[PDB]
RNA sequence: ACACUAGGAAAAAACCUUGUAGAGAGAGUAAAAAAUGAUCCCAAACAUAUAACUGAACUCCUCACACCCAAUUGGACCAAUCUAUCAUAUAGAAGAACUAAUGUUAGUAUAAGUAACAUGAAAACAUUCUCCUCCGCAUAAGCCUGCGUCAGAUCUGACAAUUAACAGCCCAAUAUCUACAAUCAACCAACAAGUUAUUACCCUCACUGUCAACCCAACCAGGCAUGCUCAUAAGGAAAGGUUAAAAAAAGUAAAAGGAACUCGGCAAAUCUUACCCCGCCUGUUUACCAAAAACAUCACCUCUAGCAUCACCAGUAUUAGAGGCACCGCCUCCUUAAAUAGGCUCCACGAGGGUUCAGCUGUCUCUUACUUUUAACCAGUGAAAUUGACCUGCCCGUGAGGCGGGCAUAACACAGCAA
RNA sequence: CUAUGUAGCAAAAUAGUGGGAAGAUUUAUAGGUAGAGGCGACAAACCUACCGAGCCUGGUGAUAGCUGGUUGUCCAAGAUAGA
RNA sequence: CGCAAUAGAUAUAGUACCGCAAGGGAAAGACAAGCAUAAUAUAGCAAGGACUAACCCCUAUACCUUCUGCAUAAUGAAUUAACU
């Protein structure tokens, strides 16, 4: 036996490290690991976002009916339903106003779809994990289910509104939710089917005959890797142009680009004005 | 090159080959069934057949007697050849021996073979029968038997 | 035995950890891992010079392709954009050629304009008025 | 001569595990349709053959016990009869080798 | 000297919920100190790698190599233990999930080789072999690769 | 200048350009392109769209700076261990750090599941058959329980054994003697010349070897004295199974020709002749590359020595020792068709050297068939030299699987060959 | 003398072909000669597998102007007159 | 401010074993290499720049020691662990 202690302890630490990569521990609430005091954490949550949350309302905006019921049952105060309702309703209205004013031509169906996307679980959970809402929120099951994160996040927005008024809440929503539209194309958030039908409907509403689909350019007609560039027309004037491999797909993409141009949601639109 | 050479090579030369086959054939005439390596039995089958052919000619012939003297080593068997085997096959004009393959030898994993003289007293080898005549394919073929016979 | 190295394991793993992704016996046998790891790091150091050289040659190739799309070789484009006092480098010229075709079309037009001005001036007799784009701006 | 370099585990694996060196799966095994034991098509049921060799050995032991010593190959046919089997009308003048167990069902 | 294999027959899983799919049982078994090389036992181990137990026994009964009967005895003991202890229903409802051969201990004179045989039987029927890569699959993956190209080394 | 960095001239230490070192997905330059004999030519091409562009670790740019020589020399840090004091730090100590010594010890690889090894046939396990041996039995010498039973395994333990008449282990003292061979021992013939009388004792069988498949060779086609059997009354088994490829080994057969092979008639088949050189002869020698023309040897000659009890020697000049030489007698142009080969006297002899006649033959012209072993496949057991790593191509050039320029190119066993 | 064998059956053997085989022959057994010594029908032949000088222990960690090696990190100065 | 099973005595032992002999003289007890799970796919000191992407593209003449530099001119290394 080599005499010594340092190498033995170093090897034990390395073994423990390896043993915490295979068989990692079951993840547990951050509010149970060491170094946790709720008061400091919630106050820091406030100050981090540059917002003067009222401490009591913010406190009750992170408590959920599930947690109250589990405390009542485990023992042998207010919940955040009302704040959640206020926050969700205001968020819907304010996002509608934002999108309507930024994109006037877009139809109400599309605006409602964008508003459902931004306030949906897929994006709200993402914005709520990366702002420490899951750490402070009280629930039963960890990780908190995405629906509970959504309702708690809008409860927090509701507290913010009841505390610092409408305009600051609007800035908050512009800062965290609207930003999520960055990069995304229109029809990655507004999921639709049969685009040519919608194009024909909108063109009819503007009293112009349905568009004629021509073939602008083509390469590799016979091969397995063709390229067809299909260009819609409206009485001898182009209104779109789409690529594809099949002529059907090229026509579909031409419809999609024409829809984007008419709804003012192009790739090179005037970028949102955050200042 | 070995085109058209019908005789195996075994033993320490031609003579030892004849002597090995002679011992196998003597064992066969004495017991009427022996288990031996497959290739050796396949070489000895022709000799056993022709031995019965020589034995049919009968004692009185001298050529057959000399041949059976050479090819039987314990001479008690020469009576048998001329009085139990050759008489037994007075009807058959060929194919006196049946040869089968059996599970390989335990020690050296050689290809084995049981060879016996047809008609002996011993318990019968488990020969493999063909499929029963009542199986589906056979029934359809029987229907074809009938329908072709009537047409012709 | 008075002193024996009690931690040779960690000194070995410091070198093997950089070789797990190698192929052969030279990803677990130290005597070979060391030599190939050292060659790896020497190439890693010496390769930054080639990185710069290669990206520059890729940019020159892309710019030559784009400029040939507009009937204008690469000597002309660079040797006559600078004569218009535009200090766009080659990285951004390549990016413009790929991602902003019409801006690059304009730059190529400008280069051809300046080239024509130069030919017309040199063809003339004396110091007739300079071309509308050939006028330098001083600091 | 002698090797000039060790051969790596990769080359050795491409040799040792090549298909030509693998053990082939046998496509000619089946079940004795009546007896119900495994067998290859062109070979005898091993269990049946063993149960036949046992009886052949017992018969031959009786034959040896009756012939006395060596050099006694009889000059007549032989018939073997199990318990409660009188010599049939066809087997007179043929040596009888008595056995003391009921005739096997497979002995016809 | 590490006796790990025979300790995987002791993992007690939690009682199943009435909803989740019935978990297929398992049995691990090993023969230690087989007087036989490992580079030869490997071929027999690989032969029976992906086939049910009964076909495996059939294939081994008629193979010539010395280790065939050792593998057969091991598989029979495994089947008996699986039915008797591990609460398997049908003794034919097993297949060779894992079969491998490993080195051994004993000493030299010229090494006297030894080897162990390790078998894992998983309840259920054999999984079907991976089908061949149809031409449409190749074209599909080639299109996928052609459709993931990005402009390399620029924005 | 190189042995220090970097870029060029194809690869390129030595020519041209360039140094002080880090990050950058910035920029400007340096040098730098041809004109008009032997495996397989060797970038592909191009006469005429404005001369500039390209091009480094040089320089500038944004940031950071001790962070590119051998031998040597200076300096700042430090892994691990022990001790003092804390109780990882400050100190003091020291067997204080291994990519390399055909390093040493242990493990496992590669060549490799390759080379090599083994069990006559049938059976009813009682037996029968085929074939082989200068072998077998005993004593001696050697060894020391080393195939007897039982019980455990694929060798471990227990139990049992080899019985003296054969062989060994010896002797009371003193004096006396003790001339002539052995050879079927008799004829001829030779030379190497081969115990008792007196005194003392009237005691009896103790002790040890006694086995076997055996000993010396690391385990073994080797070594091993004597008696008897002379082909066996005794003892054994040349083929694990198969197929009948090459190359290899041993053997058998061969048309016509019969040394044309080759250094040479080596090997094989046949059996004869003649000569020449050397050495007189038999013998001896380089255990393990030389058996001879060398050593020894009778015969001859030369030198020394006049003599006691440990050799020469229990000898004495015809003796003894040391040398040279080598009995004895005599003196001190042919060959072939063709040719560089062969052709002091002195019988006998030589696995000595050279030559020749005749024959013989697969030596050859010119190879062929079959058999056995090897072989290849199946099954068991299973090495060794060798090995920097290998993801292991060809041609031309440089000075070659790996550099350069062309060409070729899905992966993988198996058996051959030897550039 | 030839062929096989060359980690071979063998650290000099096997198969054939050969020389001697009543002698200066061959051989079992005990004893003797001991290392600058013995013995030698001289070949530098042999004296326990390797003798132009045995083998073992000691002086001995012989000596070696000759060969081979010489182990953490980082920086810096650093080369070819001559007797 | 001595070693802790390759150290400390050669030591569990001057035993086993080697040698005719003098004499020589051991070993050991309490997830390293190698393989399997899982053979490979044009191209080349087996890496680097990278890339959406493992290969494909561009760059790239193994290490030690000795000779003036050495394409491997030559010497040494199968590889791991311990001791040096
Ligand atoms: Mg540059
Ligand atoms: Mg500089
Ligand atoms: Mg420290
Ligand atoms: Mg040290
Ligand atoms: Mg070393
Ligand atoms: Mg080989
Ligand atoms: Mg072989
Ligand atoms: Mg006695
Ligand atoms: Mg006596
Ligand atoms: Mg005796
Ligand atoms: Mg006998
Ligand atoms: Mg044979
Ligand atoms: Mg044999
Ligand atoms: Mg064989
Ligand atoms: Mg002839
Ligand atoms: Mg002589
Ligand atoms: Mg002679
Ligand atoms: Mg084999
Ligand atoms: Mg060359
Ligand atoms: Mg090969
Ligand atoms: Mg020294
Ligand atoms: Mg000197
Ligand atoms: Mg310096
Ligand atoms: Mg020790
Ligand atoms: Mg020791
Ligand atoms: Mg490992
Ligand atoms: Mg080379
Ligand atoms: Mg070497
Ligand atoms: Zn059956």
């Amino acid at each position: 036996v080599k005499k010594g202690f340092r190498a033995a302890f170093r090897f034990q630490k390395e073994l423990e490290r390896q043993r915490l990569l295979r068989c990692p521990p079951p993840p547990v609430r951050r509010s149970e690991k060491p170094n946790w005091d709720y008061h400091a954490e919630i106050q820091a949550f406030g100050h981090r976002l540059q917002e003067n949350f009222s401490l009591d309302l913010l406190k009750t905006a992170f408590v959920n009916s599930c947690y109250i019921k589990s405390e009542e049952a485990k023992r042998q105060l207010k919940s955040n339903q009302e704040l959640s309702e206020q926050g969700t309703s205001f968020s819907q209205t304010c996002l509608t106003q934002f999108l309507e004013d930024e994109y006037p031509d877009m139809p109400t169906e599309g605006i409602k779809n964008l508003v459902d996307f931004l306030t949906g679980e897929e994006v709200v959970c993402h914005v709520a994990r990366n702002l420490a809402v899951e750490q402070l929120t009280l629930s039963e099951e960890f990780p908190v289910p995405p629906a509970v994160l959504q309702q708690t996040f809008f409860a927090v927005i509701g507290a913010l509104l009841q505390s610092s008024g409408p305009e600051r809440t609007a800035l908050f929503i512009r800062d965290f939710l609207i930003t999520q539209m960055t990069g995304k194309e229109l029809f990655e958030m507004w999921k639709i089917i049969n685009p040519m039908g919608l194009l024909v409907e909108e063109l009819k509403k503007r009293n112009v005959s349905a568009p004629e689909s021509r073939l602008t350019r083509q390469s590799g007609g016979t091969t397995a890797l063709p390229l067809y560039f299909v260009g819609l027309y409206c009485d001898k004037k182009l209104i779109a142009e789409g690529p594809g491999e099949t002529v059907l797909v090229a026509e579909e993409e031409a419809a999609r680009v024409a829809l984007r141009k008419l709804y003012g949601f192009t790739e090179n639109r005037r970028p949102w004005n955050y200042s | 090159i070995s085109h058209g050479r019908v005789f195996r090579r075994m033993g320490l030369g031609p003579e030892s080959r004849i002597h090995l086959l002679r011992n196998l054939l003597t064992g066969l005439v004495r017991h009427e069934r022996i288990e031996a390596p497959w290739a050796r039995v396949d070489e000895m089958r022709g000799y056993a057949e022709k031995l019965i052919d020589y034995g049919k000619l009968g004692d009185t012939n001298e050529r057959a007697m000399r041949m059976a003297d050479f090819w039987l080593t314990e001479k008690d068997l020469i009576p048998k050849l001329f009085q139990v085997l050759a008489p037994r096959y007075k009807d058959q004009t060929g194919g006196y021996t049946r040869m089968l393959q059996i599970p390989n030898r335990s020690l050296d994993r050689a290809k084995m073979a049981v060879i016996e003289y047809k008609g002996n007293c011993l318990p019968p080898l488990p020969l493999p029968r063909r499929d029963s005549h009542l199986t589906l394919l056979n029934q359809l073929l029987q229907g074809l038997r009938q329908d072709l016979r009537q047409s012709q | 035995l008075r002193n024996r190295v009690t931690d040779r394991y960690f000194r070995i793993q410091e070198v093997l950890k950089h070789a797990r992704h190698f192929r052969g016996r030279k990803n677990r046998c130290y005597r070979l891992a060391v030599r190939t790891v050292i060659r790896a790091f020497v190439k890693c150091t010496k390769a930054r010079y080639l990185k710069k050289k290669n990206m520059r040659t890729l940019w020159i190739n892309r710019i030559t392709a784009a400029s040939q799309e507009h009937g204008l070789k690469y000597p002309a484009l660079i040797g006559n954009l600078v004569k218009c006092q535009v200090e766009l480098n080659r990285k951004v010229l390549a990016d413009l050629a790929i991602y902003e075709p019409k801006t690059f079309k304009s730059l190529a037009a400008l280069a051809s304009r300046r080239r024509h001005e130069g030919f017309a001036a040199a063809l003339g007799d004396g110091k007739e008025p300079e071309g509308i784009f050939s006028r330098v701006v001083q600091y | 001569a002698a090797p000039k370099n060790r051969r790596t585990i990769e080359v050795n694996r491409c040799r040792r595990r090549n298909p030509q060196k693998l053990i082939k799966v046998k496509n000619n095994i089946d079940v004795c349709p009546e007896c119900g034991h495994l067998k290859q098509k062109h070979v005898l049921c091993a269990y049946c053959y063993e149960k036949v060799c046992k009886e052949t050995a017992e018969i031959r032991r009786q034959i040896g016990k009756q012939e006395g010593g060596p050099f006694k190959a009889p000059t007549i046919e032989t018939v073997v009869l199990y318990t409660g089997e009188t010599p049939s009308e066809q087997d007179q003048g043929k040596r009888i080798i008595e056995r003391d167990r009921k005739r096997p069902s497979w002995f016809t | 000297i590490s006796r790990k294999w025979e300790k995987k027959n002791k993992i007690v899983y939690p009682p199943q919920l009435p909803g989740e799919p019935r978990r297929p049982a398992e049995i691990y078994h090993c023969r230690r100190q087989i007087k036989y090389s490992k580079d030869k036992m490997w071929y027999l181990a690989k032969l029976i790698r992906g086939m049910s137990i009964d076909q495996a026994l059939a294939q081994l009964e008629f193979n010539d190599k010395k280790g065939a009967k050792i593998i057969k005895e091991v598989l029979l003991e495994a089947q008996d233990m699986a039915v008797r202890d591990h609460n398997v229903e049908f003794r034919s409802n097993l297949y060779i999930a894992e079969s491998t051969s490993g080195r051994g201990q004993c000493l030299k004179r010229m090494e006297k080789v030894y080897c162990h045989y390790f078998v894992k039987l998983v309840e259920g029927p054999p999984p079907p072999p991976e089908p061949p890569k149809t031409a449409v699959a190749h074209a599909k993956e080639y299109i996928q690769q052609l459709r993931s190209r990005t402009i390399v080394h620029t924005l």
